[PDB]
């Protein structure tokens, strides 16, 4: 028995559910279970995620069974493997109780898994998405993990501070995640922001079309009626002075590529799917 | 104590509306749920009674379940009034029963016919050996005027429990609400 | 188990080859390193067609990460220095989402071209390299250059 | 890469910032701020700002721990 | 009416996950769960749904089981952790819906004023937008039918939110994408929408030369209406819209013309601009 | 009859084909228009009334094999210029 350098398989169905529940109970911390399959000693398997309601004091766990039970029936049986509950813009780090529930929880199974998600600090690009793992503390100067492998050492990242600041090494240790995705689901989620060919086969307007490059057109003359007396302004002065004295009002030369840029992208494919309609209908 | 799931096909086809039961069809196969339901019950409360209809739209008024009370309160004002449907009778309590969440629960049927049936005996054993697949011995008590001498019922038990296998029963339909606990006398635990 | 390839590499002992396939055939993580090298060490050069189609036919369907990496090797071993034949497998595994396949015909793509100073597969390979996503497969897409650049050695530090 | 660097900046501010307001620039990306908190700081700034946004002492918002105009 | 609804992406994932539960059996086992929606506004929002044991033989489609204790029950805690909410319907996986699942809806549409279908594709060979709903009306005919009853095609679109567009479009790195692509996403655009055109006429041609001959109803269905749909059919090519396209399209022809113009000259500039620092620090650097 | 080519027909066709008068077929014209079985229109200085819109009739196998010639005719053509685009730009669309 020693640990090992731990995977953590995922759900894509269990980080939607992760950061709608944390999100729609944004201002306070969120529970749920994380439901899973034990896959090795190596690598554990998260496969599906709910939660309960709370007023952190889960209430009875007559849900717990009659869930566990249905969900068994409609689909199939499996196993819980962890938990999960939200940090609302903290430092994604165990609290005094989070950690309380678990010699609760790794006393009745091993490899009882912390999930702390945060949907506050995670922006559209990057989830800040988190979980932990328990270790004792009579090991505290005897060795925990074998090490038999760079991954779960010098191949993952760093520590954070305002969670080190907590743990960081100390009443758990961290535990890396990943991502596996069927073909199924992976397919149909790479289509879903195309639309039919109405929309590759719209012309807009000419009205509102012609309308809106008179529209910009006209500010745009004023764009080159500041750029001339900009250009040749040109105060000696040095390349970073001008940079300091820009900050203000001023912009030339940056607007005046950006009109261009948009009157070119509206007439090629106004042009365009003009073109076609023509050429292919009748 | 034996683990089963109870499936019944009640009759409110239009041929159940008489009186060669002394009250009436209604209050027979009803009391014949009475003592079912008690049975069942008094055998193992793990055990789980689920009831289908004949009608038009055979329907599962109670999705199989170890309860008796909310079939008492489907039996009442059971509108016996239709078309007396058997193939898809047994198929409605066939494909239903593999929808179980206990599996060591054995597929029991009782069905209450009381009305003329017009079915095959080639029908009646391709579903008979259909059950032989998933051996769901099913017991059937007729209630009022069902075929000629229950024709085509002792031969679809046979066919279904072909070759020495006695597990399905056919019963009688010709003198009145027969006191089940009679009928089962020997058959208490199967029918 | 898994220097016992490496000992018959030369060999190419189809009689350690069976009973390290039906090792390989375990569904486990445990004997993944077991068979998953030396099945294909032990047949290095070989190209036992039936091999790579049991490999790459067994790297599809797993749980572990062991038993995918240990294939993810033999497959990029069984073919060895072929340079013309190996593109099928190169683009087969190339053209896959496996964040480990990929990285595993990565490898394939060198030792398919060990040192092969053709200027044909530095084009795609070293273009993944550009456009990889996957870490694992972008490291062993440009850990293939010198093992594609003995003919010209003096070119890597250039690139 | 990069407009996908520009996104992942954005989780610095999650709202709950600080309200104060502008106050000088001293040279190149980094500024003075007199906060609502009574007091005054010397601060840096993101490179997503535009600089036609400055001038006299507008609203803008800070960092909590930081406190970088964001 | 309901006239559009609104479906999330978590949906359209959730099925796949209980599609992949009874995958196992392979043949076929048709996977129908229900579905969780909000009374928004005559449009209709979709944001919830979940499964329901359901089984159904290959012949006479009439035999078929929904649990509605296991709806009950199960519902019940969907309330229970959430009322905001509901059910709005139901949905199946079938690639093509089967003459059975009006009997689906027409069960269930006493849980919600109209239990609207939701057909999904698991494997969506075409490359268009997949998962599309109908909800059932009554057309009655003036051939006699008692009460000709049919679904209707209701148009439908991807629900989106700030938190899952985080997520998702998280998991969206493991593939490179263009969204910001100049001038790309348009001709992408038309590309993928003459491919429909194509793929809608060759469907057409199928089903219009297998009823043309040898066997299939000639009823008075669409053979007129899609008639009419040759009644549209523009003749382009005539006198007076050449004055149409050529008294426009140079107009558009004149902006492009000068934004050329002024980008030529911004181009410019930093030719002078790098001429003169790089000579510059030539001659003072030797 | 007119596949729509010149479907403005002058009154005499009309007066001939209905064999009535001039200075009626107007007036039946605008009642077949206010019945709506047609969306055509009324010239008086040549006389020509437009056809803009024929309600929708039975038909049978013959134009249905028009109809598919139509179709094809069609098909073929908005494939094979959308085969121009993706020539005309084959890398440029990435
Ligand atoms: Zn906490």
């Amino acid at each position: 028995a020693v640990d090992t350098a731990e995977q953590v398989y995922i759900s894509s169905l269990a980080l939607l559910k992760m950061l709608k529940h944390g999100r729609a109970g944004v201002p306070m911390e969120v529970m749920g279970l994380m439901l899973g399959e034990f896959v090795d000693d190596y690598t554990v398997r998260v496969i599906d995620v709910f939660a309960m309601p709370q007023s952190v004091e889960a209430v009875d766990p007559v849900f717990q069974a009659k869930m566990l039970d249905m969900l068994k029936q409609t689909g199939r049986p499996e196993m819980v493997v962890g938990w999960y509950h939200s940090h609302p813009g903290f430092g994604c780090w165990l609290s005094g109780v989070d950690i309380n529930t678990q010699q609760s929880f790794e006393a009745l199974s091993e490899r009882a898994v912390a999930v702390v998600v945060d949907p506050i600090q995670s922006v559209k690009g990057k989830v800040v998405i988190d979980a932990f793992r328990l270790i004792n503390a009579n090991m505290m100067v005897l060795g925990h993990e074998p090490r038999q492998t760079t991954s779960n050492l010098g191949h993952l990242n760093k520590p954070s501070i305002q969670a080190l600041i907590h743990g960081l090494n100390r009443h758990y240790y961290s535990i890396t995640i990943n991502y596996r995705k069927n073909e199924l689901e992976q397919k149909m989620l790479l289509n879903l922001h195309k639309k039919s060919w109405m929309e590759g086969l719209t012309l807009q307007d000419y009205s509102e079309h012609c309308k809106h490059n008179e529209s910009v057109v006209k500010e745009m003359l004023e764009l080159a009626k500041n750029y001339n007396k900009a250009v040749e302004e040109e105060d000696k002065m040095t390349p970073e002075q001008l940079a300091i004295k820009n900050v203000g009002k001023q912009d030339p030369k940056r607007h005046l590529e950006e009109h261009v840029d948009v009157l070119m992208t509206s007439n090629i494919v106004q042009c365009l799917a003009a073109m076609l309609d023509t050429v292919v209908f009748k | 104590m034996v683990l089963e799931s109870t499936m019944v096909c009640v009759d409110n086809s239009e041929y159940m509306r008489n009186g060669d039961f002394l009250p009436t069809r209604l209050q027979a196969q009803q009391d014949a749920v009475n003592i079912v339901c008690h049975s069942k019950t008094r055998s193992n409360p793990e055990n789980n009674v689920g009831l289908i209809t004949l009608a038009n739209d055979c329907e599962v008024l109670t999705t199989l379940t170890p309860d008796t009370g909310r079939i008492l309160s489907k039996l009442h004002t059971v509108q016996p009034k239709g078309k007396i449907t058997f193939c898809t009778g047994i198929r409605v309590a066939h494909l239903a029963l593999k929808h179980r969440q206990g599996k060591n629960h054995k597929m029991r049927i009782i069905a209450f016919v009381g009305s003329p049936v017009e079915d095959n005996e080639k029908d009646l054993v391709k579903l008979a050996k259909r059950l032989k697949k998933e051996k769901v011995n099913v017991d059937i008590i007729n209630f009022g005027e069902e075929e000629v001498n229950t024709e085509k019922l002792t031969a679809f038990v046979n066919t279904l429990n072909g070759k020495d296998g006695t597990g399905s029963h056919l019963v009688t339909v010709p003198p009145g609400p027969s006191l089940a606990d009679a009928l089962i006398s020997s058959p208490i635990l199967a029918g | 188990s898994l220097g016992l390839g490496l000992a018959a590499m030369g060999t190419a002992r189809q009689d350690v080859y069976d009973l390290l396939k039906t090792n390989l055939y375990q569904d486990d993580a445990v004997t993944g390193e077991a068979a998953g090298l030396a099945l294909g060490l032990v047949m290095l050069g070989s190209k036992n067609a039936q091999a790579i189609e049991d490999m790459v036919g067994y790297a599809q369907e797993t749980q572990h990460e062991k038993i995918l990496r240990g294939l993810a090797v033999g497959i990029a071993l069984v073919m060895y220095g072929r340079m013309e034949e190996a593109d099928a497998l190169i683009e087969s595994l190339c053209r896959d989402k496996d964040p480990i396949l990929r990285r595993s015909g990565m490898y394939t793509v060198a030792m398919a071209y060990c040192g092969s100073g053709n200027n044909k597969a530095i084009r795609r390979l070293l273009h993944v390299a550009v456009s990889d996503v996957n870490d694992d497969v972008r490291r062993a897409a440009v850990e293939s250059l010198g093992f594609i650049l003995f003919r010209t050695p003096e070119q890597c530090p250039s690139v | 890469e990069f407009l996908h660097a520009q996104e992942e900046v954005k989780r610095i501010q999650s709202i709950p910032l600080v309200i104060g307001q502008f106050l000088e620039a001293v040279d190149q990306n980094t500024a003075i701020v007199g906060s609502t908190t009574g007091s005054n700081y010397y601060v840096r700034i993101l490179s997503t700002i535009d600089r036609e946004l400055l001038k006299p002492n507008a609203s803008v918002a800070l960092h909590k721990h930081s406190n970088a105009l964001v | 009416a309901v006239q559009k609804v609104v479906v999330h992406p978590l949906v359209l994932l959730s099925v796949v996950d209980h599609f992949n539960r009874i995958g196992k059996v392979g043949n076929q086992k048709r996977v129908v769960g229900v579905l969780l929606g909000s009374w928004q506004k005559k449009v209709l929002d979709v944001s919830n749904s979940f499964a329901v044991p359901f089984d159904e033989d290959d012949k006479d489609d009439s035999v078929w089981f929904l649990d509605h204790d296991y709806l009950e029950n199960m519902y019940g805690m969907f309330k229970k952790v959430n009322a905001r909410e509901r059910i709005v319907g139901w949905y199946h996986t079938g690639p093509k819906l089967h003459k059975n699942d009006i009997a689906i809806n027409e069960l269930m549409k006493r849980y919600c004023p109209n239990s609207v279908l939701v057909i999904i594709d698991v494997k969506p060979k075409d490359l268009g937008l997949p998962t599309e709903a109908y909800i059932s009306v009554e057309e009655v005919h003036d051939d006699g039918t008692p009460t000709s009853k049919t679904f209707e095609h209701v148009t439908s679109e991807i629900g989106a939110e700030e938190a899952e567009e985080v997520g998702v479009e998280h998991l969206l790195r493991d593939i490179k994408d263009t969204t910001v692509g100049t001038l790309s996403q348009r001709i992408t655009n038309q590309v993928h929408g003459l491919k429909g055109l194509n793929s809608k006429l060759l469907d057409i041609r199928s089903y219009l030369e297998k009823v043309a001959t040898g066997k299939l109803p000639i009823n008075h269905q669409i053979i007129y209406q899609l008639q009419d749909v040759f009644n549209l059919l523009p003749d382009v090519s005539l006198q007076e819209f050449v004055k149409a396209f050529y008294l426009k399209t140079n107009d558009q022809m004149v902006v492009v013309y000068l934004a050329s113009l002024i980008r030529s000259v911004v181009a410019l500039h930093n030719l002078i601009n790098n001429k003169i620092a790089n000579r510059d620090a030539e001659k003072k650097e030797g | 009859t007119r596949p729509a080519n010149h479907r403005q027909l002058t009154f005499e066709e009309i007066a001939k084909s209905a064999k009535i008068t001039v200075n009626e077929v107007e007036l039946l014209v605008m009642k077949a228009l206010s019945v709506g079985l047609v969306k055509g229109s009324i010239d008086e200085v040549d006389k020509r009334v437009h056809m803009t819109w024929v309600q929708p009739r039975v038909l049978d196998l013959q134009q249905i094999k028009g109809m598919k010639d139509r179709l094809e005719f069609w098909c073929t053509d908005v494939k094979s210029m959308e085969m121009l685009v993706e020539h005309q730009a084959h890398d440029i669309l990435t």
